[PDB]
């Protein structure tokens, strides 16, 4: 049972770990946009003010 | 008497007046067009100029061109001799069946009734849609508005709740197209002389069309929306009899706002929006309302940019609404039609002393049990369902029940489904979800309960797949 | 600095410091896994810098209303010894609420008994 | 005017969100350069002056005062946003209100752990300050254990959760049904001293309705004594442990 | 020494020209610059008038002379064009000679109303499987196509337009259609293959290419799809049918995006305009089916937007996606896994274009719809295995290569044979072989068959039988 | 004429002219310094007053004083005379062996060829090099991204790549340093020396080298690349030859475009690029081409900014690039040279009617292969042993051995043409050679030298 | 001075985001186009004419050489703000420092993956 336990656990948390990387992808795809997003708002927020 | 053009750029065109001229609000006419170009007076710029906004195209406009003050502001045609026709947003027939010839006329601008004028009335409008009836229900005389992003079923819904209240609804009809698509206003128009509530032949239209989409210049997009309401006005006040508006899409007008402000010289608010925009809604907002002389019902589509639910115009909008009905993108994604988000969608009237202890009770449950989903959501895509607890996979599977039955074939979407279009009561809504919070249906597969009418249809679905 | 305040003084500050860093990275291991998962040297750790930071707590003179019982106000003689102690495990065997908003080590040991009975 | 004729009043700025909008188009259209999300320079002292005005007065002044609660809408939870900001350095408190709360029954949506008030427990009344001086931080160890927990956790740790989850069944309430200190102390009670730690979850809300009206019909000289004197009586607490046990037991079965 | 109709420079460099004089011209009027520049009347002011230039602004200096032409900014139409390569003033860059172009048409007239238009009914072959059966085009609407980079969208677009060669040949003239491709911001190798392309598959002849490309000037970029729009319109209102290609709609924007922000125009969601989107609205919907009484002409559209890292909800697709009638989507991920072309079914709809599908197709693809809808929410007892059965073997039949776009009688044999259940014993990655050697046998043995579905449009029970009989048969001897 | 300074802001000067006014992306000649400076006309302000963009510092500048018009934009020197000589932007030589004693002169402002003077035909560039050659071409008249970080073998690929052409077809080649360091400047300078690509005691240099330092205005680093396609533009115009130029780095001709914008006050576009982001990379890159004379075909340094490859600068130009060149530090460790990694790496003109019809299916196999290799490397079964063994006799067999590299190791560079890289894959791939060690295919040329080096160690 | 007249030299600026700061202050007063975080179109000209100053020369030259290490101070590890972009690509070579590496005990707290410097070996004894 042990033998048996411990190698479904192995996939089972080599699973759980790609579903997990896949997650970080996504996030990190929002993360640039979002980046991006900040840089373009402040920028346009000191060319307002000065003119 | 008559002015000159001294300056053009889109949409705005200044005009100098030698004596005498016109205030702000006053329609302008255009000298040498083939066509009528109307001026609305906006500002004051001094040195006897005027600042205007123009209402269509000002290509093939020259600097010393004539134009003559009208005395008035905008008058359109109202009254009921203009119930089956199509107008634009100066009043203009656009349906080639001639002039409106009405007893009345009156400005698109007009201000807002009084606090004395307000209505306390609060009574529950069945659509016979689920997600709505249970969780947000809408009210007679109320404001409601359906907010979405680009293709989630703003147009889609509007056109269903059209088809489920205005038949029972012995009174007139109003209908805005603002800045949305013009062949969806063809649809509509000959759908309506279809099924017989506009009529060409006789007198008995029930509904009056006004028109200003995503062709026109900004100074139209930003008007057309006090056309129809001007229209709706009447119909509300002069009779006291009901008067349904609808409007598709009530963004454009904040839009075509923004497109004009660049052009008047103005300092850009946040996300380069017009530092007017909440005043603009607010002053065209509070004209859309229920008094004690008599009662509207509208219901406002509203676009959301780039899916943001906090961007400017959205988000100054919900407080001028009675019911909200929001849309996700991730839950049109999954299926489910129509897209109610179960937790953004909101109403004043969901409360035990109006609509009943069982039925708030009820949509209380449903909504606990979809956040607590919800939330599970994470360890669900990282592990598994098979990894949560006994009383953790019991409410995932009621949940994901509940999400299904909330869907609903609709009759609009007769063709993109297939299927048979479903209107269900009130009673036998509340029962359905109810039932499957207290534990009847966990035997049941989760696709028995996807797109089905009542309580009784998720049981006959499920005895096929036996 | 060492030439400062004393190596003795130093030490104990960084080593205060050490065990709460390494317990913010084991934080992350009971977040998911929990308790049980822990190495006896592990769970060792977290009950000390558990007590550590408890201990860096104490009662305000001016925060009569908020804490409930009184401030004071403690040597710095006192201060280095205390934490030394609870580094070395020499109070291992009393519970984590005793070092709770006290005083001097040697209310964390009156306290003590004061939750039995 | 009631504040400086010795007397008591509560406003109330719902909300200074669309004044700070209103306040912008103003100073934008009267050319006044533009700042963090387009506000003007001084939208901050715009409301810390407003807000200056709510006071507690002197004896020789009146002993009047002015009870300030302002509102502010956040967008998405963005407690980071311009305006929000400012009006959370200006208060002596804030109460902090979540969408994932209130659809979770958690009604009112109070985040008790963002919430706070900087003059605490000398605005309440003898009695409550017996039952809520604990309620605090038993509720701080609870949310602390409650994103640490199906592992299985000790008898120690899973009693600080039973007791967490028991408090904030207690702290939810209906609308427009406000309650007198009394009757909310007495509520309390039952839970803090942990008569409820072995009834399930589901029923705290169901409990507190037929318990409340139990002692409000048959028990109003307890009430009573504990509104009167302000405090809970050596007295009143052997009387309200007596209540609570016995119908404990009769709830239970 | 004529400041009415003649005028000159004053200052030059931020985008736009600002000329003294002209003071009889017109707003969105054309004018005419001494070096050989035209640019357009953008800004009529009390002392000057600001002109957008169409073209390298080196070639104007401070004292250059600009003349008004009287007209409104319009283009040459007509049927003259096709076969011809022009750029955004609709000039001749193909080095073949000038246009014997009759009449003008200009480029900014407002889209049609309400009563001009009808309901889409006419079928818009593509010669796509995946396109004519799940995402069917009807004639006078709007389909965009959007996705990533090298996601195959251009090439959506060319297979469509050398599918018109099957009817354009035939004589029936209700039934032809002629396409414009609009290149905005591509390369002009890009174009100039494309053009070859074309040209070898005999599509050019009744092809118009409009190109504005990368070193061209951004008004030129600006002005590309106004002017291949009214090259379509001239069709539209003329009783015959046009496609329109927007190649791309998002290069465009960054075109005038450039305009806006020299124009020091408040920007706004990436640095774009707050007319960004009534940029492309005003110009997708002049595309429009007409009614009877305006000859019954209509202009398809398809505009393209390249998404970034598969985002459609970022600001400039949800404009398009919110003008269009739905939209075909394309995805990198399926591009990589071997579904060519790489369209998301579950994503892509048809608003309008549903009517507007031969009776044959709705008959095999309404099934196939509901067996990959089917299929969706399990991708296991028998009941869930034979689902997904269906689905991986009904994938494999919406593969597809390029440049051999497929007739409809062809496209609804092999969909009838996934769909009446003849794959299901065989396995799923043998299939598209199946598919080539069934299709070779049915356009060498049954060129009866195929040619009574296509003029009847129908399977009727004399068919159904008939196509029952082939694919048994086949499937019999089919043992590899 | 003559004209005189108005204003001087950073390394923006205006100029005011009394008689006529140089137009637009003239050259203007400041007098009375001791070392030239440069004024390229980018506006007209009115009254007779021009806006320009500095190529040097303004330092010392006095309002009044003289400028002349050149009549013309930047012209530098063209020809043969400038291959194994470093001139900067303006088209002075900067490396101190005198004068470039050329024959003819060129503006650096050109516009891209015709639409009419478009090639149509698609063709292979033979490199020599075997994983490009085979996975992923380079095409006649195109654009290559050259991936990679830092200690891969960017500069050694470079180098081989300039010898490679020059060796086999005879095409001289072109290096533009756009806002690179002086350092790594005088580095790679003296690398070429040694490699052999530059030679100074005699005429047979292939490469012609253009810098713009980063120390230098905004200006002088964006007008750097124009001149090196200036450079590139003679040899393929006057003499049609199939030129490469190499632009290291892109993303810095786009980082001092932005900055020209942002000096002449022009308002920021998203991520604070230029509005003008587009048009500067369009009117730049489409000069790199195909015409009826010759090509310009060009390998160009990729960086991609917080590792994001949807930011406006790498975005904009992943959309001229033909090919991609993904150079691996994983491959680099593992000892396989050059570091090309053979997934990574793509070409558009990977299709069966531009290359021959044998070149594709081969390609496919050795990609399809490599898949299964990386899929299957997670964990013993029949098939495996036979295709495992197969995929790590091809990513040794796609390893070369570079003229270049002689200074580091001391086997013999090897010029692998096209019709042996075909064959050679093919036959691993049917399986020929599975009699053979893995070792035997590391670091060779052709597939004899790979049969060859089993015998040796037999 | 040291580099021209055969010695050597090294210099350390502590630090330039601070003078990238002064600058900005500045330029803005000046009224000078502003530009990402305020930050003049100038700003990596004004990194890069400083530190490109730094170099070895050769022995016809003298043979001195002028060393420099400039400090950038970063806000939460973002190396991608406006100011550390610029710095980091003129620079030859990066020294990082972390918190977390700090209060672990790990102190110089340097990162040998993240830190780098592509001369690196050229320079080392043959004993290191
Ligand atoms: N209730 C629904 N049932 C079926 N399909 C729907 C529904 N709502 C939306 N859709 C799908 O979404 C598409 C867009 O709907 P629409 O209302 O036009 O979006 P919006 O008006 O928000 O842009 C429709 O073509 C339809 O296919
Ligand atoms: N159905 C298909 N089968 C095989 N290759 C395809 C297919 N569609 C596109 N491609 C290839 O993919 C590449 C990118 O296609 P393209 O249409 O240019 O995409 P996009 O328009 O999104 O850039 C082209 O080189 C083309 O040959
Ligand atoms: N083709 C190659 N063959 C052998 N070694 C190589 C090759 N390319 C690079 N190297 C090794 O990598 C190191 C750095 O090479 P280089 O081209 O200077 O990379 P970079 O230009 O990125 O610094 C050299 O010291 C060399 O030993
Ligand atoms: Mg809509
Ligand atoms: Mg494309």
């Amino acid at each position: 049972s042990t033998t048996s336990e411990q190698s479904a656990r192995m996939t089972a948390m080599d699973n759980a770990s790609k579903n997990a990387s896949e997650m970080i992808d996504k996030l990190t795809l929002t993360f640039n946009r979002t980046r991006q997003a900040v840089i373009t708002k402040e920028l346009i927020e000191i060319i307002s003010g000065a003119a | 008497t008559t002015g000159r053009i001294v300056a053009v750029i889109g949409a705005v065109v200044d005009v100098q007046f030698d004596e005498g001229l016109p205030p702000i609000l006053n329609a302008l006419e255009v000298q040498g067009r083939e066509t009528r170009l109307v001026l609305e007076v906006a500002q004051h710029l001094g040195e006897s100029t005027v600042r205007t906004i123009a209402m269509d195209g000002t290509e093939g406009l020259v600097r010393g061109q004539k134009v003559l003050d009208s005395g008035a502001p905008i008058r359109i045609p109202v009254g009921p001799e203009t119930l089956g026709r199509i107008m634009n947003v100066i009043g203009e027939p656009i349906d080639e069946r001639g002039p409106i010839k009405t007893k009345q006329f009156a400005a698109i601008h007009a201000e807002a009734p009084e606090f004395v004028e307000m209505s306390v009335e609060q009574e529950i409008l069945v659509t016979g849609i689920k997600v709505v009836d249970l969780l947000a229900p809408y009210a007679k005389g109320g404001k409601i508005g359906l907010f979405g992003g680009a293709g989630v079923g703003k147009t889609v819904l509007i056109m269903e709740l059209i088809n489920n209240v205005a038949k029972a609804h012995g009174g007139y009809s109003v209908f805005a197209g603002v800045g949305e698509r013009t062949r969806e206003g063809n649809d509509l128009y000959h759908e309506m002389i279809e099924s017989g509530v506009i009529n060409l032949k006789d007198a008995t239209s029930k509904v009056a069309l006004v028109y200003g989409q995503m062709n026109e210049p900004p100074g139209a997009r930003a008007r057309v929306a006090l056309t129809g309401l001007t229209v709706a006005e009447y119909f509300r006040d002069q009779e006291g009899q009901d008067v349904l508006l609808f409007i598709d899409n009530i963004f454009r007008f904040t839009q075509a706002g923004s497109e004009v402000s660049a052009l008047l010289g103005r300092i850009p608010s946040a996300v380069g929006y017009q530092p007017t925009l909440a005043t603009d809604m607010g002053t065209m907002q509070e004209r859309i309302t229920t008094t004690k002389k008599g009662s509207i019902t509208s219901v406002q589509a509203i676009y959301v940019p780039a899916d943001d639910l906090t961007d400017p115009a959205p988000a100054t909008t919900f407080a001028h609404l009675d019911a909200t009905t929001v849309l996700s993108r991730a839950i049109a994604e999954l299926g489910i039609y129509p897209a109610v988000d179960p937790l953004d969608s909101t109403s004043r009237i969901m409360d035990p002393n109006i609509v009943g202890s069982e039925h708030y009770d009820v949509a209380r449950g449903v909504q606990k049990i979809l956040q607590d989903y919800k939330s599970l959501q994470d360890i669900i895509a990282i592990l598994g369902m098979d990894e949560l607890s006994e009383e953790d996979k019991l409410t995932v599977s009621r949940a994901r029940k509940i999400q299904r039955f909330l869907s609903q074939p609709f009759q609009v979407a007769e063709v993109f489904t297939g299927h048979l279009g479903k209107l269900v009561p009130l009673k036998e809504t509340i029962k359905g979800f109810q039932q499957i919070l207290a534990g009847e249906y966990d035997h049941l597969p989760e696709q028995a309960f996807y797109m089905v009418g009542p309580i009784e249809e998720a049981v006959a679905k499920a005895d096929k797949l036996a | 600095d060492p030439n400062i305040v004393g190596s003795e003084h130093y030490d104990v500050a960084r080593g205060v410091q050490k065990i709460l860093q390494d317990y913010k990275s084991l934080q992350d291991i009971i977040a998911i896994l929990g308790m049980d998962e822990l190495s006896e040297e592990d769970k060792l750790t977290v009950s000390r810098a558990r007590k550590i930071q408890r201990f860096l707590s104490q009662p305000f003179q001016v925060a009569e209303v908020f804490t409930g019982h009184l401030g004071k106000l403690v040597p710095l003689k006192e201060t280095i010894k205390g934490f030394q102690q609870i580094l070395a495990g020499e109070y291992d065997h009393l519970p984590e609420q005793a070092f709770y908003m006290v005083g001097p080590i040697e209310e964390a040991v009156a306290k003590a008994d004061k939750l039995a009975e | 005017y009631f504040r400086d004729n010795g007397k008591h009043a509560l406003i109330i700025y719902d909300d200074l969100s669309k004044q700070a909008v209103a306040y912008r188009q103003m100073s934008l259209l009267l050319r006044r350069p533009p700042g963090r999300e387009a506000y003007p320079g001084d939208v901050f002292y715009l409301h810390s002056r407003l807000l200056e005005r709510a006071a507690k007065m002197n004896d020789a002044f009146g002993g009047g005062s002015l009870t300030a609660l302002p509102v502010i809408e956040t967008q998405a939870g963005d407690v980071s946003a311009y305006i929000p900001t400012n009006v959370i350095s200006i208060t002596d408190g804030q109460i902090f209100l979540e969408t994932e709360l209130f659809y979770k029954g958690i009604r009112p949506a109070i985040n008790v752990g963002l919430s706070v008030s900087r003059v605490g427990s000398a605005a309440q009344t003898r009695a409550m300050k017996q039952v809520a001086g604990t309620m605090k931080l038993e509720l701080a160890q609870y949310r602390e254990v409650a994103a640490f927990a199906g592992s299985d956790l000790d008898a120690a740790t899973q009693q600080l959760l039973s007791r967490g989850v028991r408090l904030t069944e207690l702290l939810k309430q209906g609308q427009y049904s406000p309650m007198a200190i009394e009757e909310q102390v007495a509520v309390i009670y039952a839970g803090v001293r942990g008569y409820l730690d072995k009834l399930e979850p589901s029923k705290i809300t169901k409990f507190e309705n037929a318990f409340l009206s139990h002692v409000i019909s048959q028990h109003q000289a307890l009430l009573g004594k504990i509104r009167t004197d302000g405090k809970i009586s050596e007295e009143s607490d052997a009387k309200l442990k007596e209540i609570v046990t016995n119908f404990l037991a009769g709830f239970e079965a | 020494v004529d400041l009415e109709e003649t005028g000159r420079v004053l200052s030059i460099g931020d985008g736009i020209a600002r000329v003294h004089g002209l003071r009889n011209v017109q707003a969105e009027e054309m004018v005419e610059f001494s070096s050989g520049l035209k640019g357009m009347s953008l800004n009529l002011e009390p002392d000057n008038v600001g002109v957008v230039v169409f073209g390298n602004d080196k070639l104007i200096k401070e004292g250059d002379i600009v003349k008004r032409t009287g007209a409104i900014v319009d283009v040459p139409v007509g049927e003259e064009l096709l076969g011809r390569v022009v750029d955004a003033l609709g000039n001749a860059i193909d080095g073949k000679g000038p246009i014997g172009s009759k009449a003008r048409r200009r480029v900014g007239l407002k889209a049609p109303g309400i009563i001009p238009r009808i309901s889409v009914r006419e079928p818009m072959q593509t010669g796509i499987k995946a396109v004519d059966s799940l995402v069917p085009i009807g004639r006078g609407q709007r389909e965009l196509i959007i996705g990533d980079r090298q996601t195959g969208k251009t090439s959506i677009a060319i297979d469509t337009i050398i599918n018109q060669k099957r009817f354009n040949d035939g004589t029936d003239e209700k039934k032809k259609l002629y396409c414009i491709y609009v290149a905005i911001g591509q390369k002009r190798s890009t174009v100039a293959q494309l053009v070859k392309r074309l040209t070898d598959a005999d599509a050019m002849k009744y092809t118009i290419v409009v190109s504005a490309t990368a070193s061209d000037a951004a008004p030129l970029q600006y002005l590309a799809p106004y002017s291949g729009c009214s090259m379509g319109e001239y069709f539209r209102d003329n009783g015959k049918h046009a496609l329109i290609i927007y190649d791309d709609l998002s290069k465009q924007a960054v075109a005038y995006r450039q305009m806006s922000l020299l124009l020091r125009r408040p920007p706004g969601r990436e640095a774009y305009p707050g007319d960004v989107f009534y940029l492309h609205s005003r110009l997708l919907e002049r595309a429009a089916k007409m009614n009877d009484a305006f000859g019954g002409g209509s202009l398809t559209a398809l505009p393209v937007i390249e998404t970034q890292a598969g985002d459609v909800s970022a600001y400039i697709p949800t404009n398009v996606i919110s003008i269009t009638d739905g939209q075909i989507f394309l995805e990198t991920e399926l591009f990589y896994k071997g579904i060519r072309p790489a369209i998301n079914v579950g994503l892509s709809v048809s608003r309008v274009g549903s009517a507007a599908q031969t009776r044959a197709m709705k008959q095999v693809a309404g099934t196939m719809k509901l067996e990959l809808a089917q299929y969706r929410e399990v991708a296991l007892d028998a009941a869930t295995q034979q689902l997904l059965s269906r689905g991986v073997r009904l994938t494999e039949l919406l593969k597809q290569g390029q440049y051999s776009p497929m007739a409809i009688e062809e496209q609804v044999a092999v969909i009838y044979a996934g769909v009446r259940g003849y794959l299901d014993k065989l396995e799923p990655s043998k299939i598209t072989k199946f598919e080539n050697a069934f299709l070779s046998h049915v356009i060498s043995q049954h060129q009866a068959l195929l040619g009574k579905i296509r003029t009847d449009g129908k399977i009727s029970e004399e068919s159904d039988a008939k196509l029952k009989e082939i694919v048994t048969n086949f499937l019999a001897g089919f043992e590899a």
